[PDB]
């Protein structure tokens, strides 16, 4: 019963 | 829709803050404490159905960091603009004579998400028994705040909720007393 | 402090349609106030907002493994997290504590003013009218609208604009989700 968190997408550079 | 679950995050400069929350049709599920790495439900009952692993939280905060630096070079150092918040102060529930209440100061559409606010009770800070949120999301990502304060009614104390923005001049105070 | 600021928002979003039967994922980047690039399931790629976006857009939608990860995210993250808390948040039912009271709008003598106090209730939507003798008062009525409390309860005062007489009876009624038959409280002088 755990909440899956999103990952945040690492930007360019 | 019917439902909505927003995982709002946020990394500031040069202030070095992150938040990292869970929204359910605008109140607050959940938020992870960066400090102590802990998950902190909102309503205390919500971590005995749930769980949540506060790491996750942490490794997307330092991905917002990576990506701030990148986005400020790519604006050329433009800085965010100050916009001040609006306050209100009421009442949990109809106020009765020495029948226990709470104050609540809401801190509404600002940002950057950095304030101070206090309590004050004939003109002296208050700080037994405050309570607060973290930085609250807004559909047009600006920010929202809640700070709380316990309190017995009495005809002879007035409260005032004091709050500084760098978007004010002046501290703004938003005063309350018993009819 | 003086001092400049920089902020960098992320808000993954999800929005659900009669419960989990249509879903739709959101992936969407704020540098300051300003969103510059998101993902929407609608669409399977991310998509520029505006300029300052553009470089990530293409730099992510080149990234297959990532971009299978957002496309799978209305199953894997929104339908799961919905399973998760919905015992709490979708199902959560408070009904609402109801309390009258006359006040004044200007300095008067007599009262002018009838408050219904509806306080605690959740989720927030409802209905609350007012009624003279069982005749519904659609004039003259005000409202501080829907009141936020940030603890998972709203409230709201709804107000009518009236001058009492002798033996008549205001009622306020409220409709709720919580609620199986309408919420009264009566009111006379
Ligand atoms: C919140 O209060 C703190 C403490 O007064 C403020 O921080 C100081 O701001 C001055 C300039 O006005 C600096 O010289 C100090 O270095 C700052 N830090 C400290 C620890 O004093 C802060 O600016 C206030 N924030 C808001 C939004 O009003
Ligand atoms: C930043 O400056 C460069 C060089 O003048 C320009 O090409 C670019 O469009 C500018 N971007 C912004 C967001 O000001
Ligand atoms: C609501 O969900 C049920 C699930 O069986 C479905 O049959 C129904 O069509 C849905 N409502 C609409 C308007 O599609």
């Amino acid at each position: 019963q755990y909440m899956r968190a999103d990952q945040a997408a690492g930007g360019l550079r | 829709e019917e439902h909505v679950i927003i995982q709002a995050e946020f990394y500031l400069n040069p202030d070095q803050s992150g938040e990292f929350m869970f929204d359910f049709d605008g109140d607050e599920i959940f938020h992870v404490d960066m400090a102590k790495k802990e998950t902190v439900w909102r309503l205390e009952e919500f971590g005995r159905f749930a769980s949540f692993e506060a790491q996750g939280a942490l490794a997307n905060i330092a991905v917002d960091k990576a990506n701030l630096e990148i986005m400020t070079k790519r604006s050329n150092y433009t800085p965010i603009t100050n916009v001040p918040p609006e306050v209100t102060v009421l009442t949990n529930s109809p106020v009765e004579l020495r029948e226990p209440n709470v104050l609540i100061c809401f801190i509404d559409k600002f940002t950057p998400p950095v304030v101070n606010v206090t309590w004050l009770r004939n003109g002296k800070p208050v700080t037994t028994g405050v309570s607060e949120t973290v930085f609250l999301p807004r559909e047009d990502h600006l920010f929202r705040k809640f700070h709380y304060l316990p309190f017995l009614p009495s005809t002879e104390d007035v409260y005032d909720c004091r709050v500084e923005h760098w978007g004010l001049d002046e501290p703004l105070l938003k005063h309350w007393e018993f009819d | 402090d003086t001092r400049p600021r920089f902020l960098e928002q992320v808000k993954h979003e999800c929005h659900f349609f009669n419960g989990t039967e249509r879903v739709r994922f959101l992936d969407r980047y704020f540098y300051h106030q300003e969103e510059y690039v998101r993902f929407d399931s609608d669409v399977g790629e991310y998509r520029a907002v505006t300029e300052l976006g553009r470089p990530d857009a293409e730099y992510w939608n080149s990234q297959k493994d990532l971009l299978e990860q957002k496309r799978a995210a209305v199953d894997t993250y929104c339908r799961h997290n919905y399973g998760v808390g919905e015992s709490f948040t979708v199902q959560r039912r408070v009904y609402p504590e109801v309390t009258v009271y006359p006040a004044k709008t200007q300095p008067l003598q007599h009262h002018n003013l009838l408050v219904c106090s509806v306080n605690g209730f959740y989720p927030g939507s409802i209905e609350v009218r007012w009624f003279r003798n069982g005749q519904e008062e659609k004039t003259g009525v005000v409202s501080t609208g829907l009141i936020q409390n940030g603890d998972w309860t709203f409230q709201t005062l709804v107000m009518l604009e009236t001058v009492p007489r002798s033996g008549e009876v205001y009622t306020c009624q409220v409709e709720h989700p919580s609620l199986t038959s309408p919420l009264t409280v009566e009111w006379r002088a």
